[PDB]
DNA sequence: TTTTTTTTTTTTTTTT
């Protein structure tokens, strides 16, 4: 429980200019650049916020992450990291998962949960998804949308809460990504479940020396000690317990406009309309990270930004959907 | 259910060359339109040929193919209210166990299935592997065999069966052979005392004949509708459908018709004709039995113990067309253009 | 079966040991109702033999067995040929190719808390498989016979269940070739459907064929129909049942007695000829029905041994190892 | 019937029904309040209102039953709220059950045999549901074994048990609303609807309405769609504003089920040329005759929602139209 | 103890211990010395590394042999099998992924099911032996991705939700595609393995079965040897007891790097990547080179200062790591 | 089971100079022309002989025989013989031997024992397909290493085929092929419902013959056969036939000379055995 | 001393 020392200290670096890229720095220390992958899975752990209507539906900040890419890229270590970082989860693979054991189980005659149900109110890891079985990634349809499962199976036939944010971790469909093929057939998940996602990433291992002189002269060097800035590990996990409960950032009639007029922008060129579902959580997250209680033009901005950068949006071609592989990261 | 001792004398009154048959025929689910050649099989199926012994069966079994919606699946749910005992089993709602036999204890017991409770009436199924093959085996000689629980036995059957289809997991076709448009072996298909298919032939003046006919009885069955019920049977059947689980019952269980032998001749030349120009482009003695069942169904039908020769007229008009189906595209008109005098050349 | 020696039949086996041609008047009483494929049946001869399984103190196993595989035009008594090994072998477990799942063929995991089911090649664990049909299993299939005829051992890990076990057997095996009839105009590895790793494992690989031929068809012929003449000795005309060559159940017991009671050792005068005929078959260009791996090394080593066996010899000497070269040379190359 | 209804309710909660009885544009009124928080798709709204309206479902002379039901699909291109269609009648209707279609069984969703002191049947969905809304999500994924198991009961009704033993029968009666995705996971405007959507023939045949949903690109709607979603999500429940509230809806539903309409002449005169329309159209495989049932029962809903106890040709022309939208 | 320490006191102060070792690894097969050379390295491991910063990375190395038919493959595995305090065997057609790594078994008695260990689990700071990996089903295969690099395993079926701690070392073989190597396709043709799996493996020997009248006189003349004799042909090696007495002392001494030596092996990786870049060339592709790969030559340097009971590596230990990464490349280009 | 007041007219039989052909005019008599065909069925009814070397062989007993209204021949078939059965692969257990759930199951190859089995779109049975009756119907023998399983199944029995490639090298011969008789047939089911030998006596002459008689070539039949044989194969060489198909000559000399109960087969039986043998 | 679905994961053979 927080006291009246520690709320003064989450005061205190809130305050902060280099507080996004300070907490995301702080969430896996031993990662080497992948800034844009740390900047989204921050906002991940906060989420947005969750609202019920007293007719119309249920709604939540539950944010789901997509890290596509090429072997050797940090992928699993940065799913190690948020596993041991969410204050509830689960981390599995994609085929050590039945259908069954990712939700609940017939036994006896009772119900038992699965991986999901396991792992509400927290992240919930699932690796190398891409090579989980059709029947399997199948379940997660309706559970990612409408945050429940429902069975109907002998004697049980039930709903279950089932709020949880995924993360996921995939490799493309030629185990190194292919630049020949567009980007959609490189990632090879059906539209259904692509479209999902809030956040889709590319980690791409583009050879560049001037940057693998720094990647090995930084991985080398925690050889140099046995048992070898950045916010303590207690404390943070503490500044994101507290801002998911006393924080609920309200949208402000100022971020309406550019929550529209990026949409239209985005949808002329698909941007379906779950892209405006993700921009609206992720903008609330990203206040939400900075203890604001309402959600401005400047938070938009980045979600937006967020989105873009994610996909390697900039880089891809604004037709046949190709990328050009000297336009990332220059 | 049964007659009684007027409607007995009323029976061979109403029995009349005045088409007592033809009334019949018109009568099968007369809120269905058209599709008469439906009906004929149905009124067949229902009257039944009369077993012979030694081996020759009286039960005439029938297969409704069609191009869906097309009152085929409705046809079969009349028959479970107009046969005396007849069982209807959802060709996939049943286990194979449910349509053979079962085994609990009481001590250790055994009792029957669908094709046990079917017992010289009509089974009632649907939707053509190890429960279809269960048919297979039902074709022959009408009896299962079993050797659960030790209990080494038969159990008969003796029951005419009516089977609904879809073919193709889709429409219809005339492009290739009806051998084909089901996955089912020829055996059955030569066991089937007919075979119909129904297509959705797109005549803007047929259309136009259900509509009539079928919003009428929308109104005719509309609770806003004890004695006006009488006016409200409305002739759509001209024999009252009260009399007809009567009149098939007596056709069935006084007559027990029988075949004039010096007409008979004419049989035997019509098979070789048929049989020369079938295999000019295949037919067989399961084709010839057909002929024969159904033409003592056909007495039963004008409520004779002596079979008349427009029995077999109408028989053979029956039997002849459902060939033409076979291959159809790349035949039929060369079928038809020697068969035309036996079918309706009257 | 088992056959049970007596000092009679020991004293009659060592003194025909001693006899000039031996192999040759053995490997003629092997099928002897099948005609001229002599080559073939001098290798089973070796096959029944054995030859000496080797494992040193460090653990490591060396194999000890031949295997020979067959492939050739339909009716050719290549089938028939197996259908007598079957017959004259101790211990024989029968098979064909479509007659076989690579499970059922090694080993299967079965429900009982499970149980590991021993496949026909777990049985035979010191005697013979007989492969019909080879060519017809499945790459899938064949995959399961890999693991056996080189380390001799089947191992599971399915269900929960890990483990070895022994399969100490002989294959031989028999095949058509791709197109029905042998292709003699195209190379071997194009009538030959088996991947080389499975060529390799097989220490012979006899290609036979039907060739027209008038003194050979005729000679055959006559050879059928004297056996189609044939009476067992009680019998008579019409009634129905119910250059020397030895009687088959001294024949049994001779193979017997060679593989209790005698382990050759190799001679270094034979292993100047094993080394002599490995490095020139392997290096020189001619076309060969397999490739020439490190385990043809171990064939000619092997044949020379089970010679040496047939010959009740205590070592392996020259004379062994120039027919095992011989032997090896007409199965690689072709014909001498 | 209405006369137990009428002496159920009160008169202070007859007065307020009293005047949307005596209202003029009730119909697009009602149909303008469902699921509210869902933008355009007016004709799925219509849709699904008609359906919890019912049919006269009725007998012939004949015994066979014509079925009064009616069986909605809403097939669609991701991100188009048919889902939310079946969450907002799963949270109204009366006698509602949702179920999706692949984490379901062919036993959870009809008849399941089970045991206890021997055999015994338990309910599934179209059991705990007659006389209501049995929604079908993802019913694309659904078992093909198992798709079967509907196609059973919906134009034969009559869930039929054959085995185990317990040889047993059952009516349900009930209505379907079933969402799916096309194929491939977007609508291949190129394709049939067959083939858009893998099932069987004979299963698509004897739904009523198949709106097929496509994500119009049209600015004019994106603008307007956008700004929608961010007023639910920036003052919630204040930012939908229906007609009428869900429980003054209800007893206008519970009363309008009451009226069993009736055809006129002109009715009859009518739908035989819209038949005829219909079928000159396809000139096969999705007007059958199934098809002349389903507009005589979106006819009687649609005088159920006007609380008219006879059919106009002008309600006819109301069904027809969504027959006509159908098919894309 | 100090009496394991009285016996290979003996063998360190008789010297050249590497060398030795290596060629003591089954003197039942001739040549490959090279390859002994990196098998022995599989047996000391590299260092396992938790970071106070939360992060761990694996110790564990994993070995390719690649290669021809009847070249030793199988003898081999099943040598490092008996060698090793822990190993186990097992074959690519005779095993499913699920019990290679573990399995839910539904009845052994109640209806109640249960999680049991497969291969990998039993190899425990141990070897698992994957022989005939290219005939393992891709689904199969795919499974172990999972352990050769994230040490652990996790599973989520029927009611049990579990990890097991799995801790291992693989040592796969399998021939190319087609049987044996083909130099008209690439060496990625032939060797027909995903990248991503192919990333796995801290070296891959393309070892190939090339004909040579000198060379194959001298196996033959070794071969004959272990047959006439189960001696070994001619040097005297290691018995496998006071092997495993020397590994295992060896195991627990953790060699530290140092900078000038981080500073060399940075230089290395660079001109790995560099020559990646430019050499997708296909008849000389291996694909390319990547940050498991760096660690890779961490891992093989830091096993060899083992071996020589280092306090720390040194760069006489980088310069050999590099080597054997570079002669498994080279057993082709050679040819 | 016979005795002296009934295996005296099997004598009578066995002394008339026309026999065979009292055998094929015996024959799904109804069925008109057809002679080699109905000749096929008699032999495969008589069969060889088995026999077993000093050197362990086995030779096959069984004739094999393949056919292009004729089902009547293989329905009359499961009535004459000793032991029949007959099937198209109807079965849907499988023809030969086919695995199930494991546990087997024997098809009609298994069923069928001395004796014969009947298959009349032998093309169309694909019901556990032509692999598994290469090994059945030329080894006697069907063999299964399946699912833990391992059996020989024995298949002692003959082949008789209908149909319409590789199977022909398993069939030991082929071969292929009015109104009046409809009308005849026809008016036999019309009468259900409203030399002269037969089934009585020809099935009990045919065990007879089986039990007691088992002929062998004499040499001057050797003789003949053997340059037969090569004259096939010169002619077959200049512009095939094999060991395959000299055997299956062999057997049918054989059952030839049996209907007579010879105990030896002379240039008669070879002169009918060798022109059988040239329509295929 | 004898069986029926329906839910589950892992094995094995059978069919498009
Ligand atoms: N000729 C007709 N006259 C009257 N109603 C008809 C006619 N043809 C079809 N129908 C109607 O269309 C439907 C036929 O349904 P049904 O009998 O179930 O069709 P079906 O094609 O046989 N169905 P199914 O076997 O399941 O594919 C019913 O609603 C009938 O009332
Ligand atoms: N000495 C022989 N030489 C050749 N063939 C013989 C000989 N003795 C018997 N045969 C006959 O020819 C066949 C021998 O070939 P066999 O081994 O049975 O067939 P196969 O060659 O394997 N042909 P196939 O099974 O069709 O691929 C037997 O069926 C006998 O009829
Ligand atoms: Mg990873
Ligand atoms: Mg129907
Ligand atoms: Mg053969
Ligand atoms: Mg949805
Ligand atoms: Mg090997």
């Amino acid at each position: 429980q927080i006291t009246d020392q520690d709320l003064a200290k989450i005061r205190e670096v809130a305050a902060r200019e280099d507080l996004y890229s300070l907490l995301a720095r702080s969430i896996a220390p031993s990662i080497y650049e992948l800034e844009d992958v740390k900047k989204g899975i921050l906002l991940q752990l906060f989420g947005g916020t969750n609202k019920t209507f007293t007719k119309g539906g249920r709604y939540r900040g539950d944010i789901n992450i997509l890290l596509c890419g090429d072997p050797s890229t940090s992928k699993s270590q940065i799913l190690q990291y948020v596993h041991k970082i969410t204050p509830r989860g689960v981390y599995t693979s994609g085929k050590g998962s039945s259908a069954v054991g990712l939700t609940a189980y017939i036994t006896r005659l009772v119900l038992e949960s699965g991986a999901l149900v396991l792992s509400d109110g927290g992240v919930c890891c699932i690796d190398e998804f891409d090579k989980m079985s059709d029947s399997t990634r199948s379940v997660l349809h309706e559970v990612m949308e409408q945050q429940t499962i429902s069975i109907a199976k002998a004697g049980i036939i039930t709903t279950l809460n089932a709020r949880s944010s995924i993360l996921a971790s995939a490799n493309p469909i030629g185990s190194r990504y292919n630049p020949n093929l567009p980007v959609t057939e490189n990632i090879d998940l059906p539209p259904p479940l692509l479209s999902r996602f809030d956040l889709v990433y590319l980690v791409l291992d583009k050879v560049d020396e001037k940057n693998d002189r720094e990647l090995a002269k930084h991985l080398t060097n925690l050889y140099l000690e046995d048992k070898p800035d950045v916010l303590p590990v207690e404390f943070l996990t503490m500044y994101i317990s507290y801002a998911k409960e006393h924080i609920h950032p309200i949208i402000t009639e100022a971020a309406k406009t550019e929550l529209v007029r990026a949409y239209v922008g985005m949808r002329k060129m698909t941007a379906t309309t779950r892209q405006l579902e993700s921009m609206i959580r992720l903008a609330e997250a990203h206040a939400k990270m900075k203890l604001k209680n309402v959600v401005e033009l400047e938070d938009v901005q980045e979600a937006v930004r967020l989105i873009r950068s994610a996909i390697k949006d900039y880089a891809t071609d604004p037709k046949t959907g190709k990328i050009d592989m000297n336009l990332v990261q220059t | 259910f049964s007659w009684t001792e007027e409607e007995e004398r009323e029976f061979r009154k109403i029995s009349r060359d005045r088409g007592i048959i033809d009334k019949i025929i018109s009568s099968m689910a007369p809120s269905i339109y058209g599709h008469r050649d439906i009906k004929t099989a149905v009124a067949c199926s229902l009257f039944g040929g009369v077993p012979k012994n030694v081996s020759i069966r009286g039960d005439i079994n029938v297969l409704l193919l069609g191009d869906p919606g097309t009152a085929k699946s409705q046809i079969l749910k009349y028959v479970e209210k107009t046969a005396h005992r007849a069982v209807f089993a959802t060709g996939q709602g049943a286990s194979a166990v449910g349509l053979t036999a079962s085994v609990r204890k009481d001590e250790w017991t055994l009792e029957g299935g669908a094709l046990v409770l079917a017992d010289k009436g009509v089974c009632l199924i649907d939707e053509f592997d190890q429960d279809r093959t269960s048919i297979h085996e039902a074709m022959e000689q009408q009896s299962i065999s079993i050797s659960k629980a030790g209990i080494v036995t038969t159990l008969q059957a003796r029951c005419s069966i009516i089977a609904a289809a879809n073919p193709n997991g889709g429409r219809y076709n005339s492009t290739l052979p009806l051998a084909q448009n089901v996955s089912l072996t020829e055996p059955i298909l030569s066991r089937f005392d007919i075979l119909c298919v129904v297509r959705d032939l797109v005549d803007e003046e047929a259309d136009e004949r259900l509509a009539t006919f079928v919003v009428d009885s929308h109104v005719r069955s509309h609770p806003e509708n004890l004695q006006r019920q009488r006016k409200k049977e409305e002739e759509i059947s001209p024999i009252p459908q009260e009399l007809l689980m009567k009149y098939i019952h007596y056709a069935r269980t006084k007559i027990y018709p029988k075949l004039h032998q010096m007409d008979m001749d004419k049989v035997s030349r019509v098979y070789a004709d048929l049989r020369r120009e079938s295999i000019s482009t295949p037919i067989t003695v399961r084709h010839l039995e057909s002929i024969l069942r159904i033409a003592e169904s056909f007495a039963k039908m004008r409520l004779s113990e002596f079979v008349s020769s427009y029995d077999l007229d109408r028989a053979i008009k029956v039997v002849v067309d459902s060939f033409v189906d076979a291959q159809k595209v790349s035949v039929r008109r060369q079928l038809r253009r020697s068969f035309a005098i036996y079918t309706l050349g009257h | 079966a088992r056959q049970m020696l007596t000092d009679f039949d020991i004293r009659n086996i060592n003194k025909l040991s001693k006899k000039k041609d031996i192999f040759d008047i053995l490997s003629q009483s092997l099928a002897p109702s099948i005609y001229g494929h002599d080559h073939i049946k001098k290798a089973i001869l070796l096959m029944l033999m054995g030859g000496v399984e080797k494992n040193l103190e460090n653990g490591s196993h060396l194999r000890g067995d031949i295997n020979i595989l067959m492939v050739g035009d339909p009716s050719t008594a290549k089938s028939q040929l197996l259908r007598f090994v079957l017959n004259t072998a101790s211990l024989a477990i029968a098979t064909t190719g479509r007659g076989s799942s690579g499970v059922g063929l090694t080993a299967a995991v079965t429900t009982d808390e499970r149980r590991l089911e021993a496949g026909a090649m777990v049985l035979a664990d010191r005697g013979v498989v007989c492969i019909d049909e080879f060519d017809k299993m499945t790459d899938v299939d064949r995959v399961a016979i890999h693991e056996v005829m080189e380390q001799q051992t089947v191992t599971i890990a399915k269900a929960g269940i890990h483990t070895t076990l022994n399969a100490r057997c002989s294959v031989i095996a028999a095949a058509n070739p791709v197109f029905g009839q042998y292709d003699v105009n195209r190379d071997p590895h194009q009538n030959i459907a088996l991947p080389d790793s499975l060529l390799s494992r097989f220490d012979l690989l006899f290609v036979v064929t039907d060739d027209i031929n008038e003194i050979r068809d005729r000679s055959i012929s006559e050879h059928v129909l004297r056996t189609h003449r044939y009476l067992p000795p009680g019998y008579l005309e019409g009634e129905p049942v119910r250059p020397k060559l030895v009687t088959i159940p001294f024949l049994r017991k001779y193979v017997q007695y060679a593989k209790e009671r005698v382990i050759p050792q190799l001679t270094q005068e034979a292993i100047n000829v094993i080394v002599k005929n490995y490095t020139d078959l392997r290096n020189d260009d001619n076309t060969k029905k397999s490739p020439i791996t490190a385990r043809t090394l171990e064939t000619l080593i092997r044949l020379a041994t089970a010679h040496a066996k047939v010959r009740l010899s205590k070592t392996v000497n020259k004379v062994d190892a120039k027919v095992a070269a011989n032997l090896l040379r007409f199965a690689l190359l072709g014909e001498d | 019937d209405q006369e137990v209804f009428l002496n159920s309710l009160s008169s202070d909660e007859i007065n307020e029904l009293k005047e949307m009885v005596k209202d003029e544009h009730i119909y697009d009124k009602l149909v303008r309040s469902i699921a509210p928080a869902v933008f355009g798709h007016e004709a799925v709204k219509k849709g699904i209102l008609l359906q919890m309206l019912g049919g006269v479902h009725k007998s012939t002379v004949e015994g066979i039953k014509l079925r009064g039901d009616i069986n909605i699909c809403v097939v669609g291109d991701p991100s188009t709220s048919k889902s939310q269609f079946l969450k907002y009648v799963v949270g109204f209707a009366p006698r509602s059950v949702y179920t999706s279609g692949k984490a379901s069984s062919a036993a959870g969703l009809t008849a399941a045999v089970v045991r206890d002191e021997d055999y015994t049947i338990e309910a599934g969905a179209l059991m705990l549901a007659d006389n209501g809304i049995c929604c079908i999500d993802e019913f694309d994924k659904m078992d093909i074994s198992d798709q079967v198991a509907i196609h059973e009961a919906m134009e034969q009704q009559t869930i039929s048990i054959a085995k185990a033993g317990i040889h047993a029968t059952l009516n349900a009666r009930t209505s379907i609303l079933a969402a799916a995705n096309p194929v491939g996971g977007r609508y291949n405007r190129k394709l049939s609807l067959r083939g858009n959507l893998n099932m069987t023939a004979p299963i698509m045949s004897r739904f009523d309405l198949f709106f097929v949903i496509l994500d119009d690109c049209n600015e004019k709607i994106d603008t307007e769609l956008a700004s929608h979603i961010v007023d639910l999500h920036m003052k919630r429940d204040e930012a939908i504003e229906p007609p009428f509230s869900a429980e003054q809806l209800r007893r206008y539903i519970k009363y309008a089920r009451t009226f069993k309409p009736i055809l006129t002449k002109e009715a009859r005169s009518y739908l035989v040329e819209k038949y005829k329309e219909l079928r000159k159209d396809d000139a096969s495989y999705r007007i059958t005759v199934r098809q002349l049932e389903s507009m005589i029962r979106l006819s009687e809903a649609i005088a159920r929602a006007n609380c008219v106890d006879e059919i106009t040709p002008s309600f006819i022309a109301e069904a027809y139209d969504l027959l006509r939208q159908s098919i894309i | 103890t100090s009496d394991v320490e009285e016996r290979v006191m003996e063998l360190i102060t008789s010297g050249d211990v590497y060398n030795r070792l290596a060629k003591s690894i089954a003197p039942e097969i001739y040549g490959n010395l090279d390859v002994k050379k990196a098998l022995l390295l599989l047996l000391v491991g590299g260092v396992d590394k938790r970071v106070g910063d939360g992060m761990k990375i694996r110790g564990d190395i994993n070995v390719c042999l690649m290669g021809d038919p009847g070249v030793a493959k199988s003898q081999l595995l099943k040598a490092i099998c008996k060698i090793s305090p822990r190993g186990v065997y097992t074959t690519g057609k005779g095993s499913s992924g699920v019990g290679l790594t573990a399995a839910v078994m539904k009845d052994p008695v109640t209806d109640e099911m249960i999680l049991e260990g497969g291969a990998l689990v039993l190899a425990d700071n141990g070897i698992c032996c994957i022989d005939e990996f290219d005939k393992m089903d891709e689904s199969d295969r795919t499974a172990i991705h999972e352990v050769m690099e994230q040490q652990t395993i996790s599973i989520s079926k029927a009611g049990i939700n579990t990890t097991l701690n799995a801790r291992t070392s693989i040592l796969a073989a399998a021939n190319p595609l087609y049987g044996r190597y083909n130099p008209r396709l690439s060496p990625l043709d032939n060797i027909n393995l995903p990248a991503a799996l192919l990333s796995r493996f801290d070296i891959l020997f393309l070892m190939l079965d090339i004909p040579s009248r000198d060379d194959d006189e001298k196996l033959a003349e070794h071969v004959t040897y272990v047959h006439m004799h189960n001696k070994q042909p001619d040097f005297t090696p290691v018995e496998p007891s006071k092997m495993r007495e020397y590994i295992a002392y060896a195991k627990t001494k953790r060699p530290v790097m140092s900078e000038a030596v981080n500073d060399y092996v940075v230089q290395a990786y660079i001109r790995l990547r560099q020559d990646s870049k430019r050499e997708m060339d296909s008849k000389f592709s291996f694909g390319q080179a990547t940050p498991r790969t760096l660690l890779g030559i961490i891992r093989l340097s830091q096993a060899l200062a083992k071996l020589r009971l280092a306090d720390m590596v040194d760069i006489d230990d980088v310069e050999e790591a590099l080597r054997l990464v570079r002669v498994s490349k080279e057993s082709l280009y050679q040819e | 089971m016979f005795t002296e007041e009934e295996e005296e007219e099997f004598l009578q039989l066995s002394r008339n100079p026309k026999l065979y052909e009292i055998l094929t005019n015996s024959i799904a008599p109804s069925i008109f022309g057809n002679e080699d065909i109905k000749k096929a069925i008699v032999c495969l009814l008589m069969g060889g002989s088995k026999k077993i070397l000093p050197d362990g062989m086995r030779l096959r007993g069984d004739i094999n025989v393949l056919l292009l209204a004729k089902s009547q021949l293989l329905k009359f078939v499961e009535k004459v013989s000793p032991i029949a059965v007959y099937t198209s692969g109807k079965g849907a257990a499988g023809l030969t031997a086919s695995v199930q759930r494991f546990y087997l199951e024997g098809g009609a190859m298994v069923l069928a024992d001395g004796g014969v089995v009947c298959i009349d779109e032998f093309d169309k049975m694909r019901d556990e397909d032509r692999v598994a009756i290469h090994e059945a119907m030329e080894q006697q023998t069907i063999s299964i290493a399946k699912a833990g399983i391992t059996t020989v199944l024995n298949s002692r029995t003959s082949v008789l085929a209908a149909a319409n490639t590789t199977i022909l090298s398993r069939f030991d011969m082929i071969f292929i092929v009015n109104e009046e008789r409809d009308i005849s047939i026809a008016n036999h089911v019309i009468n259900i419902h409203t030399s002269e030998i037969s089934i009585e006596k020809m099935k009990r002459y045919i065990t007879y013959c089986r039990l007691k008689c088992a002929p062998r070539l004499s040499p001057q039949a050797a003789e003949k056969l053997s340059s037969n044989f090569v004259t096939i194969r010169k002619q077959l060489l200049i512009n095939p036939i094999t060991i395959r198909q000299l055997e299956a000559i062999i057997r049918i000399t054989e059952s030839l000379a049996k209907l007579e109960l010879s105990p030896i087969a002379q240039e008669r039986h070879v002169d009918e055995a060798i022109r059988l043998f040239q329509a295929s």
